[PDB]
């Protein structure tokens, strides 16, 4: 049942061969329990899928289906199918929100004098219409609602409008999302690429929207997610009650009770000043946030792509910095939009993760940190910052689990120094003690940790006094380092 | 595996593996590079090379040498134990094939072998 | 008995050479499995074969003979076989249909007050009759139909007829075709070539009928065509009740059930207009129409050369464009009445097909595509377009089943990791892998798909957790592109 | 047999079975193969090729050196222990003949080998 299959009976007896075509580029249904992952996003309407509720998402087309053609999540999910086809994808819908669904109009006037062509990118969608001598702005405005309406990968519905005491030729669209939230709003841009210009004599403008709206909430969602272990978490929205809520459950997973590690990868778009203070005023070590200034495509899109690429990366080895790894199909900022060394820098410092860009047209990661900035006293701590030294501690954690649990499935346990002898199956700390010790030789041979004599001159292990069922021991790894900065001084003799 | 080296290979025609001595060869095809001395040294140049596969087979087997002697447009799969597969596609049975005391060798040849898996 | 021999004995002891010689050109019966094509067609009165039963021909004579000389089934047979000596032919007769006979007249008056001659094309065949100085328009007439009585391939019948009280100059000609259906009218022209004029003096005009008939049923015929696979079929019925029918049995035959493909072949004659209607109407993915405009020949002549054409390139390569090449025997469309580059353009974008007219007399195809132009749910989808991709899969499942049936007649199934050994004839999932990379790239290597890594990649090969019979592949194959447009801008410096 | 393998081979020349030692070599007839490389790898090319069946004989036996040195049209029989067998027809003693110490070489060789039985 791995592979859906259409047309063709599950009760077939004649011996030969069958096959079939179909557009649509499904994935594979292979399990892998070591990359399952979760994504937070809207439905519009005419969906067939129930609110709260995670469903197993294999192919674009199912997600359109599913959520709704448009929708934030059915978006989010081809995004991520796109540039991973190997881990699991576990898509939750949301409600609708609070708000309006309008996010703004697009006003055209003038008439052209010359030939050319109109260019207009919505929400990272390039609408092109041809423009004829002498052409007016409304007949310009009915060609890009019939593009629009043509479209039907855009979160956005557009209707033409032409009214006042104005000349003939001005005409505006009126623009309105698919989903009500605090991301319906898109962005409108008429020249993104070189050799492209507006004809002469037409004028463009855009006015946003003034009313603000909220994101649905996600307590019933995230109460609904399940036992499952979803060690990479999408959430696109960017607000204090939901993020305070996700914070509560992954650290309630972080904790050695549930042990169930997860991580959570967003993006947020806005200006500088509001990157930084959002990066200054959260404080968790479980969640990173990647800036962009002047994005043209929506953010969950980037959200989706990175949490993708780093997820993929993160699993082939959890200790490989992430430092050149490119983000496919993400258009990146304009020149003068992009942040400067000193920008990145205090970026860093404040808690925000930091892009690049490519020498074409490429975006890649710079480096990917966690929210984590300050110590329990108020002091800085440079602990549980890189997102490397999260994935490290969680691959050990598990790889401690197993080995335990596979080495020793049920024993029992005496106190060391007692005379126990052959052929019985009695663990003594110093067995526990050795074992560690092969782990640890283990870790080291694979590439994630450095020292052996501190590791070895360091472990303790000892039973407990009160339960006579637990044993207790402290050990402390050398997690390896990372090389990241690459200092010269050329001394030329000229 | 983890610290797992090659000691055993094998080797498969059209989904039949090869009841194959110790010892089998493989030789993949892509450039061989020469060198190039004038008054001085310069670089390489190129030269292309076509995939080769050698084996020995004991006598008596379920495959006759019949039909070892009429492979005209096969299938030759090589993987090693540790989980490297080479695969060659329509490949031919190359050299003189002799049956001395009871070995029977294959020269199995291809113009193109692609590491798959 | 691949060779009909006539007055020749089967049972002949004299050794010797035995020598006929016979008038008409038949073709060798060789078969050609991958080449069979079916023709629908009508037959007039004297006929010799029963309707709605398939027959192999081989001979222009033998189709003259089996379906009555001027039939339709017998000139379109006789249009292919002029154009296509390698492909098997399979011809089904019809039905009578429903309307009249009459298809017009023809009015003849006025004198001749100077040597000439006048031709008149009837259904595309050139008539000439000498004119005489002082010759009334009767005797033109009565010659005129004399001339067409001697013509055996019209598929008209000629009666003189004289009345009313106005001059003896003035009689008209009445005709009426050899069959009855929506393709019985037929189109009368005076002057076609350059340098021919109608004498000085000699009114000619042509009145059409007013009625109109219907296509005979083929569910009969569709019924009793048999169980081989036809790849090409010719259908000169343009209209509603038909064509669903076909449809219907054509994508029950494309999908993977069946697995015998079939294609359709159609002609449409009319205005740009209805042209226009009917290619929007239709949106099928395995009927292709090409649309023409004051055609001197009736259609069903193109669509069995275009076919014939079609059948042969396509078998030849299944890669290779349709862009050049002729149709041989087949009159262009007066100078007024050819499409324009608009014209033409709006066509292919409306799901008809155009053609094109050398820098001689003779007409080219220019692009051939299919009917398919929306999506399920209705967008624009460029998939299902170009016969080349219809073609391209075809012969990859066809290739993909003879591969799977040849290399593994009889074998037993086991899951992978498992250990089996040398010897046994088990097949697992990793060797159908291997099996069908190497399949990839034998069709690579004929030119068929472009890309390997990506096709890796997608490649999933799994059993099935309930039949466990059945082994379930999901693969993706790259389509290589076709060389069609040639932008180029020239800078001068002058 | 089920897993028995070739240990042993049996010659025959018109009845007589040869009194072989061991390591008994059989090529058959055929195609050899050869490989075509110019700018690149483009394929093979044949090249005919006759059966040879070789083994050594101990002097002072049954059959006479003279009657082995006179051998121009005879019927060479190739068996192996399991049970496949090669037939030679027409065949001839080909090469130089040499007793050394009691060891005689036959190179007996013919132009076409069929699998019988």
């Amino acid at each position: 049942s791995d592979i859906s299959f259409n047309a063709i009976p599950s009760d077939v007896r004649v011996p030969l061969t069958y096959i079939e075509f179909d557009n649509s580029n499904a994935v594979s249904g292979t399990p892998a329990p070591r990359q399952r992952v979760l994504m937070f996003g809207q439905s519009g309407s005419k969906a067939s899928a129930a609110p709260n509720v995670p469903v197993r998402i294999r192919s674009g087309s199912q997600a359109s289906a599913a959520f709704g053609q448009g929708s934030m999540l059915a978006l989010m999910a081809d995004a991520f199918l796109n540039a991973n086809r190997v881990a699991e994808l576990w898509c939750i819908p949301q409600g609708n929100g609070t708000g309006n669904a309008a996010v703004g109009e697009i006003s055209l006037s003038g008439t052209a004098g010359e030939n050319g062509s109109l260019v207009t990118y919505i929400a990272g969608q390039r609408l092109a219409v041809s423009v004829a001598a002498g052409a007016t702005g409304a007949a310009l405005a009915d060609l890009l609602v019939a593009r629009i309406k043509g479209q039907p990968d855009l979160p956005v519905t557009a209707e033409v409008r032409a009214d006042s005491g104005d000349d003939d030729t001005h005409a505006d669209v009126v623009l309105s999302a698919k989903f009500t939230g605090a991301l319906s709003a898109v962005d409108v841009r008429w020249n993104y690429y070189a050799g492209e210009t507006t004809p002469y004599g037409i004028i463009t403008a855009f006015k946003a929207a003034s009313g603000k709206n909220g994101n649905p909430d996600i307590s019933a969602s995230i109460a609904g997610m399940g036992d499952l272990q979803y060690k990479y978490i999408v959430m696109p929205y960017t607000d204090e009650p939901n993020l305070n809520l996700l914070r509560t459950e992954l650290q309630e997973r972080w904790g050695p009770v549930n042990q169930a590690d997860g991580f959570a990868v967003t993006v947020l778009s806005g200006t500088y000043g509001d990157i930084s203070t959002f990066g200054v005023s959260r404080n968790d070590h479980l969640i990173s946030c990647m800036g962009i200034a002047g994005a043209p495509e929506p953010s969950y899109l980037y959200a989706a792509t990175l949490c993708a690429v780093a997820s993929q990366a993160l699993s082939i080895d959890p200790a490989r910095p992430l430092q050149t790894l490119t983000l496919p199909g993400r258009m990146p900022p304009a020149v003068g939009d992009r942040f400067t060394w000193s920008e990145r820098n205090a970026l860093l410092f404040d808690g925000i993760s930091t892009f690049n860009v490519n020498d074409g047209g490429e975006m890649q990661i710079e480096r990917m940190i966690t929210m984590y900035r300050t110590n329990k006293y108020g002091d800085s701590d440079p602990s549980y910052l890189n997102v490397n030294t999260i994935a490290t501690l969680s691959y050990l954690r598990y790889s401690l689990r197993t080995r335990i649990t596979q080495k020793f499935p049920n024993y029992k346990l005496a106190s060391d120094g007692t005379r126990f002898a052959t052929g019985q199956a009695v663990v003594t700390p110093s067995v526990i003690k050795t074992e560690l010790l092969a782990l640890f030789e283990e870790w080291e041979n694979a590439g994630l940790v450095e020292d052996f004599d501190t590791f070895k001159e360091e472990l303790y292990v000892a039973r407990n006094k009160d339960d006579k069922d637990r044993l207790d021991v402290l050990c402390g790894p050398n997690l390896i380092n990372q090389f990241r900065i690459f200092a010269a001084q050329v001394q030329f003799i000229l | 595996a983890g610290n797992q080296r090659q000691g055993v290979a094998f080797i498969r025609v059209n989904g039949m593996e090869l009841e194959s001595m110790e010892g089998a060869s493989f030789t993949p095809s892509g450039i061989t590079r020469e060198e190039v001395t004038g008054s001085r040294v310069y670089g390489w140049k190129g030269k292309p090379r076509a995939a080769k596969v050698e084996c020995k087979i004991p006598g008596g087997g379920p495959i006759g040498l019949d039909e070892i002697i009429d492979w005209e447009n096969i299938t030759v799969e090589f993987q090693a134990d540790t989980g490297e597969t080479w695969m060659l596609a329509n490949a031919w049975q190359a050299d003189e094939p002799k049956n001395d005391g009871g070995e029977i060798s294959l020269v199995l040849m291809a113009k193109q072998s692609k590491r798959i898996a």
